[PDB]
């Protein structure tokens, strides 16, 4: 396996891949959230999409759950890991303890992931 | 010992199952529900091992709504079946196997009303009626005497109604309630429990 | 259950312990298991206690029926083949392993008869559950023609051996000692152990105890 | 147990052993397990000692009225039939083998053996649990036409070196020789008995 | 062992008797079969003693985990779901528990019964143990949702009592616990015995 | 086949007061019809407030010593304190759990002080379902030892009793008594009685002899 | 060991005033057959302590070698410490339990005498586990036959010289002979004290066969 | 076990010039309780009594025969019979059945007609003989029973203090059996007069 | 499996039975009668293995009846009970034994009612209330709970209607209707079969 | 199967049997059951033929490959130790006793029995089934110092004396003598053979 440290500390104290990873993100489409008081509604930009290609595939929504969904930004590749990775996640809650997801877990456990990630050898 | 039944006609498919949930020689439950909700057509109905049933059919309802949310659209019948096939012969030569006796319904937008029969040992079949437990027994000869492919709902409920009347008098357990529901083009209705 | 037998010079003496168990839990602290056959000839009894009780009042019976017919004091010989032949049409299923000493005419004679119907004469022997603990001590400390008092003293030393050494033995020592001139039988003729003291009392008001019920019926 | 019957020109040589055993404990190291049929019968015992000592019994017995019946010293061949009668008849109910060797006048020093219920005559017999440690040694060392002499070494040697080997033999070696004049009883003891090879 | 929990109008009610057994022979008459999870979490015990204690405590430590992460308390159903599923792992093996969830969540009063085999179900009434038959056949009739806490306190030792009189592995004294909208409330510790000559009059 | 058990006897006893705790067994060793050693005491020094009381297997019984021992060291260079009664009795319940699949053939009754001074008492089965209790007994005479102090201690069946508090003069005399009647009818105890006394002044030993047959 | 195939019979102990004594015939029997009758069954595991074991001689000799490289490696370091009677009773005890868990266990029967600052051991070691301390050891039959003579004379006199403990092992020997059908005439005598473990040669009891002649 | 399958509790002590006898009232099937009024003593006579415990057919067979020797002997001879001579008939009775014995351990308790001497024993399931100056007992909870025997009998008890010392026996010794209870039945046999009492034990 | 049940009142016996003759899974009879008449005032009801109950029932009742005609009055309740365990248990150690769980009830005009407990080894209890079979262990307690000795006839019946009640509802068997009888002074009386 | 080792002042003797059975029948009655560890080392098969065939592989193997770490001929002791360590480590799963004999410069002709996975050397050892029935023979037909020759005729005589009584030996004798010089292949057929008492 691969054993080698990718992200570590600078002198001044800063991790630069994680900071790497937010010019990812920076770089990535534009994407706004708002809470109402009946509903909440996501929406996605930057599509630029040449009219020759389905929209149908590139779609920066998804749904993680029945009650829950999400946008993202940056590196679409990633994304798709992270959701699926999420979804799988939402079904184990579902067959361990018999509530569905809330939002907060699942967006603990994303958290958790993106955490694990920065700390771990080899990615 | 359970029971469980499935009819299926030219544009529908009806099933039920008792509602008994049953140790040693009590009556734990009158309202045991023994149908799963696998997507807005199917329905898994499990009978067997106490313990394994519930975790099993639970497993495969997550997978299947695993595969709506990572697809945008649910399993076809027949997909949904070979995967709950799959899933239980891999497990027969285990260390722990499944003892779980099963029966999928569905309507596919495509194919129709469909009704699918398993073993505990994982072998699928295809039919136009089916039954499982002990009351099978003295329920399919009435399946087959009566049963015709283009039978009407109204029909059906009727034809249903003589075998859990079998039931009521010739079998030696006491399975007084049955859960009785219909899928179709519009999906899963729950209809009146059938008690006596 | 340890039990002895021993040859000397004017006569035999037999031993046996006095405790009887049921299950893992003692029953009789104080049983007997030397047996009266003859006036003459004793025997000891080791293995089911019923079994050994009946078999040995059985040949008690017979003896005594054979001394009447015959009018002659009975042979130890006899009582061993009586004993051998019952013994063995039951196959071992009457649990009756037994030490029988006697006085005759022939002298003094020690036997030991098995179950399953096997005899064998012999010096000394010890049979039951503590055998292994008095056969070493007979081996150890055994001479022929030994005196009355070491034999009695050696027998004790035997039968002792077992009840500290073994749990299914206990109690006190019981020896019978058979001469010519008579048979002595000596119950409780020494106790390893004596624990009669209690520290406390419980004893009961009365009163203590509630009754529901009371009927009286007066003799 | 290990029993051996070696017949010579004036009669024959029955060789025994000392002890019984339950199991892995002796319960009697010094037992005579050379038993008389008749004044010039005897037969060897192993097996079931309750089994060995019954059939031993019955056989004196039913010799003893066949004796008086005929007014005639018992054959050693009709002796030797009681017991494989016997044996036989119970094969299942009866665990025991007995070498049956004596004299009579019409065929002179005989053995047989009656294992499992059979009749055979040898020059000579071994028995018991000791028996298959020395099947080499009576074979190599058996002549043919020994003297009484010879043959009380030949069993006291055989059972010696089965003692030895055999965990179900030993104490004294009982030894009985059997001729037209009468009955010869003789006991070795450990310190007499033969040396050989020991570790 | 008996076991005993039912629901009504204000709330649910358990009951347990006290008695342990190796073969024929008594090793407690002081045993306590239940478990306090949470002021309103509460647990029963059947079957093996250690396999009941064992679980249901580490159900307890999961329990407390849920409390400290989310700082909301666990609820009823997610509570029983937990213990299914360590059972579930244990399959085949020879475990032996069946116990009762009893707890007061947003769903409102909730009661569950769990399996050692992994079955879980919810419902009005329950009973484990050797004598739950017994306590069934008093339980079943004389019960009414519409109950008052002292009629309900009557059935529940009424079952236990009824139950350790004619069982053999039931006995010493009836636990009973009133599960409120606050939280569970111990009702009393009664001996079985005294209670029996009671009802004979 | 093969045994990996042995049935060594033995019985140990346990009784709490308000400020004294009771450990108290026979030093019988045996197997089969034959005794081992006839000086073989159950009671064991764990702290200056706890004592344990092992019978059954004879080599479960070492082992699982020796291992509370060492988790008894292990936790004071964690927590900087000595494990209390309490927690040994928690702790020794999760130990014995752990081997659920292959037990130890033991019975286990821990005696020693609670936080408050008081006298406390665990007693355990082979798996390690534990309780506390006011009195128990554990081992091949232990429903010889019960009756008598349920009978006693617990004054049960019994009508105008005015209920009088155990006391160390008391107990001590009923720990005797019960082991004396024990020793006339169980052949597994016997040789010597060992009362171990747990107090706030710490661990008092002492020794009455016994039937040695 | 699942079925132990050449196995030795009871060994002996007794500790008298000034060190130990143990005994243990040179016998090591396949089943009912006596194999071989000049085999060792007792080792010196230093200077300190000596060890005689029962059962199977094949987890014997390896206990042996396994004992054996401990003292050499102990030796090797020279560091003023060497393995007590207590700690080799002690680590007897934890190896054969750890194979006892395990399901595999060595079968055999340990008695290990010592000598250490003034003191005399004597400890039992079974194939599950069992472990403690006694006056007077004897293992399987010895346990029923030659036990109950030693506690006996040990009850008349605790102490003893190494004259009269001699004596008193040749008479069980003498015993064991008699009464044990897995026995031999052939027997070793291990003796611990100040000047260290001394084992002696091939030693025989006297037998006496005059109740031959008692069955008339 | 076979004796295990209805239980049972039977005790007898001895005193001052009176014997006591006592049982349990229990009859059940293993895991259930059938009748809180079984009989397990029954009366051999004027102030000689049996008391049965083991298999609830067999003690009720065991007692049935015995009544049946019991008549035929006190017919043929002209005397009641002797409390020896009754352990000796019932000896007998279950030996007859050796290998195939009645599941229950008896236990005599009575006062000798004319010579008022006191008499107590036990015996096995297949007619062992047990007599004893102090106290006999039988049933399931045999080791209860012995641990309170042993700990409450005084050599010299009289009528009054024997029947408190022989209750608390079986009281606390049924309090821990499982397969015994549902009251204790007591008779304290004199010369002047038979007292039988039920005591308030547990009923659960 | 079956169920048999009696209640004895001050001057009254109520006994009842189940009416089902069941084999392996179907119920082959609802109206098998499970009672025996012995005498004018005697009943015995019957319970266990398929061939050896009605064999032995019939047997006793015959003798009962033999006993009628050579002496010109009949067995008193006692005697009568007496007799059938003295037939049972020298059966026992026999090559065949008997697997019969019966409850004999009757009236006698010197001692009263009476009701007899039995087991299949032979063991003989008089009893104030006593059930036989599986529905005995959900039953018994509920007449440990409402029983009095001094229960009139008319809520005798009510107290059978709740225990037959509860075997509806807990007992997994289905056990639908149920032979009510009662004797008394005048003797036995067939009751309004109860049935569900 | 019956083997047998000797051991003389110049080197050993190894002897074998010809024959394996697989129950009543014979499926070879001419195998060779001496196989060479190493120039100077021989061992004698005993047990499964499958399990001793394939500890005799491993043997040869390791020892090889000792002999040329140490540029050595290999010690016989050294020899013997794999052999027992190979048994002893899976006493259960393989069932087979060898007999390992041969020469070294340092310690001679040299004799090692490893039945059961124990070590122990011999004057003179013997293996299989068939020993038991010479056990009394060996002990009274040996002498100390006996020559090649003398060593020959002993472990033939005895290998002949267990043939003729064992059903699971026969064939056959295959003799191996092993001394400085070399090794000295030499087989016994039936006529030449050693003859004794045969009835
Ligand atoms: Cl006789
Ligand atoms: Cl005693
Ligand atoms: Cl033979
Ligand atoms: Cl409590
Ligand atoms: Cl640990
Ligand atoms: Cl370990
Ligand atoms: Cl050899
Ligand atoms: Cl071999
Ligand atoms: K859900
Ligand atoms: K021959
Ligand atoms: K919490």
């Amino acid at each position: 396996s691969y054993d080698r440290a990718i992200t570590v500390f600078s002198p001044d104290g800063h991790l630069f891949q994680v900071e790497y990873a937010q010019e990812a993100v920076k770089k990535g489409s534009t994407a706004v959230g708002v809470r109402g008081k009946d509903i909440v509604v996501l929406g996605v930009e930057k599509k630029s999409v040449a009219k020759l290609q389905d929209e149908r595939t590139v779609r920066k929504i998804c749904a993680l759950d029945d009650n829950v969904c999400m946008a993202f930004a940056g590196l679409t590749a990633d994304a798709r890991i992270v959701i699926n990775r999420a979804r799988v996640e939402c079904q184990s809650h579902r067959l361990t303890v018999e509530d569905p997801v809330t939002v907060e877990y699942i967006t603990r456990y994303i958290a958790s992931l993106k955490q694990r990630y920065t700390q771990s050898n080899g990615r | 010992m359970e029971y469980l039944i499935g009819i299926q006609g030219p544009d529908y498919v009806l099933v039920a199952s008792d509602r008994v949930a049953a140790s040693n020689i009590v009556q734990m439950k009158d309202d045991h529900d023994k149908m799963f909700k696998m997507s807005e057509k199917i329905l898994l109905l499990c009978v067997g091992e106490a313990g394994d049933t519930v975790q099993f059919a639970e497993y495969i309802q997550k997978n299947v709504q695993l595969y709506k949310m990572r697809n945008g659209y649910e399993l076809s019948p027949t997909a949904a079946a070979n995967f709950t096939r799959r899933n239980l012969a891999d497990c027969l030569r285990s260390r722990t196997p499944y003892h779980v006796n099963l029966l999928l319904a569905g309507y596919d937008e495509h194919e129709g009303p469909a009704l699918y029969y398993m073993d505990y040992l994982a072998a699928l079949a295809k039919a136009p009626f089916a039954a499982h437990g002990y009351g099978a027994f003295l329920t399919l000869s009435i399946l087959d005497r009566y049963y015709t492919p283009t039978i009407s709902r109204e029909r059906a409920v009727e034809l249903l109604r003589k075998c859990l009347e079998e039931l009521q008098k010739r079998f030696i357990l006491n399975l007084p309630t049955f859960s009785v529901r219909v899928i179709d083009k519009d999906g899963i209705h729950n209809l009146e429990n059938i008690a006596f | 259950t340890t039990i002895a037998g021993l040859v000397f010079r004017d006569g035999v003496i037999l031993g046996a312990d006095t405790r009887a168990t049921n299950d893992s839990v003692v029953a009789d602290k104080s049983c007997e298991k030397i047996h009266f056959i003859a006036p003459k000839i004793y025997c000891c009894g080791a293995g089911v206690a019923a079994d050994t009780e009946m078999t040995t009042r059985m040949a008690a019976s017979k003896m005594e029926l054979h001394a009447l017919s015959t009018g002659r004091e009975p042979r130890v010989a006899t009582v061993t083949r009586i004993l051998r032949q019952t013994l063995f049409r039951y196959q071992g299923h009457v649990g009756a392993s037994l030490v029988v000493g006697g006085v005759d005419l022939n002298g003094p004679q020690l036997y030991e008869v098995h179950p399953h119907g096997s005899y064998s004469r012999l010096p000394f022997t010890a049979l039951g559950s503590g055998q292994g603990a008095a056969v070493a001590l007979l081996e150890d400390r055994f001479q022929p023609n030994m005196t009355l008092e070491a034999a009695q003293e050696l027998l004790v030393e035997a039968i002792t051996a077992g009840i500290l050494s073994d749990l299914g033995s206990g109690g006190n020592v019981d020896a019978c000692v058979i001469t010519a001139g008579g048979a002595k039988l000596q119950r409780a003729l020494s106790t390893p152990t004596e624990p009669v003291q209690r520290a406390g009392r419980y004893r009961f008001a009365p009163g203590t105890t509630p009754v529901l019920t009371r009927e009286v019926r007066p003799l | 147990t290990t029993i051996m019957a070696v017949e010579f020109d004036g009669g024959v040589v029955v060789g025994s052993d000392s002890r019984v055993s339950a199991g892995t404990a002796v319960v009697n190291r010094v037992f005579d397990k050379l038993s008389p049929l008749h004044q010039r019968i005897f037969c060897a015992l192993s097996g079931s000692a309750a089994d060995a000592q019954a059939i031993a019994d019955m056989a004196a017995y039913q010799l003893e009225l066949h004796g008086l019946e005929l007014e005639e010293p018992p054959l050693v061949l009709a002796a030797a039939n009681v017991v494989k009668n016997i044996s036989y008849k119970y094969r299942e109910d009866l665990l025991a083998h007995l070498i049956v060797a004596g004299w009579d006048q019409r065929e002179g020093g005989q053995v047989y053996g009656t294992m499992g219920g059979m009749l055979i005559r040898q020059p000579f017999t071994i028995g018991g649990s000791g028996s298959s440690y020395i099947y080499g040694y009576v074979d190599a060392a058996y002549k043919p036409g020994m003297t009484p002499e010879e043959c009380r070494r030949f069993t006291t040697n055989a059972i010696t070196l089965a003692m030895n080997r055999d965990g179900s033999s030993g104490g004294v070696i009982y030894l009985v020789t059997i001729t037209a004049a009468g009955v010869d009883h003789r006991v070795i003891l450990g310190d007499e008995l033969p040396k050989f090879y020991d570790e | 062992t008996t076991t005993l929990a039912f629901k009504f109008q204000h709330g649910v009610i358990v009951a347990v008797d006290s008695r342990a057994t190796a073969g024929s022979y008594i090793s407690s008459l002081r045993m306590n079969k239940v478990i306090e999870i949470n002021p309103y979490l509460l647990g029963t015990m059947s079957g093996c003693a250690a396999d009941c204690q064992y679980w249901e405590r580490l159900l307890a430590k999961e329990c407390r985990l849920y409390y400290l992460r989310n700082g909301e308390r666990i609820s009823v159903s997610a509570a029983s779901k937990l213990l299914s599923n360590m059972m579930l792992q244990y399959r085949g093996m020879g475990l032996s528990m069946g116990s009762m969830i009893c707890g007061w969540d947003k769903k409102g009063p909730g009661l569950y019964y769990v399996d050692d085999n992994g079955t879980r179900l919810s419902g009005q009434m329950f009973s484990t143990g050797s004598g739950n038959t017994y306590a069934y056949g008093v339980m079943d009739s004389g019960y009414r949702q519409d109950l008052s806490p002292e009629e309900a306190y009557d059935l529940g030792r009424r079952a236990i009592a009824y139950a350790t009189h004619r069982d053999n592995y039931s006995g010493g004294v009836v636990n009973m616990y009133h599960m409120k909208e606050d939280g569970w409330v111990k009702v009393e510790s009664s001996d079985v015995s005294d209670l029996l000559y009671k009802y004979g009059e | 086949r093969f045994s990996p058990y042995a049935f060594n006897g033995g019985t140990v006893l346990a009784i709490a007061g308000e400020d004294f705790s009771i450990v108290a067994s026979d030093t019988r060793l045996s197997e089969g019809f034959s005794i081992h050693t006839r000086d073989s005491p159950k009671c064991y020094k764990l702290t200056d407030k706890t004592v344990i009381g092992c019978s059954g297997f004879h080599g479960d019984c070492l082992t699982l010593t020796k291992i509370i021992e060492a988790r008894l060291k292990m936790y004071k260079h964690s927590n900087n304190k000595a494990m209390t009664t309490g927690a040994i009795a928690a702790m020794l319940s999760t130990i014995l759990y752990s081997r659920r699949f292959f037990p130890y053939y033991v019975y286990n009754i821990i005696g020693g002080l609670d936080e408050e001074g008081k006298g406390a008492v665990y007693s355990f089965d082979p798996v390690g379902s534990y309780q506390r209790d006011s009195f128990k007994a554990g081992g091949s005479a232990s429903a010889m030892l019960q009756p008598l102090l349920d009978n006693q201690v617990g004054f049960k069946n019994m009508q105008n009793v005015e209920h009088v508090p155990l006391t160390l003069d008391r107990a001590m005399r009923l720990v005797k008594d019960v082991f004396i009647s024990a020793a006339e009818r169980d052949v597994y105890t016997g040789d010597a009685l060992r009362i171990c006394i747990v107090t706030k002044e710490g661990i008092r030993e002492e020794t009455v002899p016994l039937r040695k047959d | 060991t699942q079925n132990p195939m050449v196995t030795g019979t009871s060994v002996l102990g007794v500790k008298f005033d000034g060190g130990v004594v143990i005994a243990a015939d040179m016998l090591g029997s396949y089943g009912s057959l006596a194999r071989f009758r000049n085999i060792s069954r007792i080792m010196r595991v230093n200077d300190s302590t000596m060890l005689g074991a029962s059962g199977d001689y094949a987890d014997f000799q390896y206990l042996k070698q396994v004992l054996g490289q401990m003292v050499i490696d102990e030796e090797l370091l020279g560091d003023g410490h060497s393995y007590s009677p207590r700690a080799i009773h002690s680590w007897l005890t934890r190896a054969m339990y750890s194979r006892r868990s395990k399901m595999n266990p060595l079968w055999n029967t340990m008695v290990i005498g010592g000598y250490a600052d003034g003191e005399s051991f004597l400890g039992y070691v079974d194939m599950l586990g069992v472990a403690y301390e006694a006056p007077s050891l004897a293992t399987g039959y010895g346990a029923y036959l030659a036990q109950p003579l030693l506690r006996e004379v040990l009850e008349k006199q605790p102490v003893l010289s190494q004259t009269e403990a001699r004596e008193l092992v040749e008479r069980c020997m003498r015993v064991l002979y008699y009464r044990d059908a897995r026995s031999y005439n052939r027997f070793q005598i291990a003796t611990v004290t100040e000047k260290g473990v001394e084992i002696e040669g091939p030693l025989s009891a006297q037998t006496n066969w005059d109740i031959a002649h008692m069955i008339s | 076990s076979i004796m295990s399958y209805n239980g049972g509790a039977v005790m007898a002590m001895k005193g001052k010039n009176c014997v006591a006898i006592a049982a349990d009232r229990r009859f059940g099937i293993q895991a259930q309780m059938v009748t809180t009024d079984f009989q397990k003593i029954f009366p051999m006579g004027d102030r000689l009594y049996i008391g049965l415990a083991g298999l609830a057919t067999d003690v009720q067979t065991v007692a049935q025969r015995l009544k049946f020797r019991l008549n035929l002997y006190e017919l043929k001879e002209g005397r009641q019979i002797k409390p020896y001579t009754l352990m000796s008939m019932v000896a007998n009775l279950l030996y007859e059945k050796r290998f195939g014995p009645y599941y229950t351990e008896p236990v005599i308790a009575g006062l000798d007609p004319k010579t008022f001497k006191p008499f107590i024993c036990s015996l096995d399931l297949i007619g062992c003989p047990m007599v004893t100056d102090d106290f006999v007992v039988s049933g399931t909870c045999s080791e209860q029973m012995y641990g309170m025997c042993e700990s409450l009998w005084e050599p010299n008890m009289d009528p009054e203090h024997l029947f408190e010392t022989i209750s608390q026996a079986m009281l606390n010794a049924v309090d821990r059996d499982a397969v015994s209870g549902m009251g204790v039945i007591v008779h304290v046999i004199e010369k002047d007069k038979i007292t039988t009492r039920t005591l308030k034990a547990r009923m659960d």
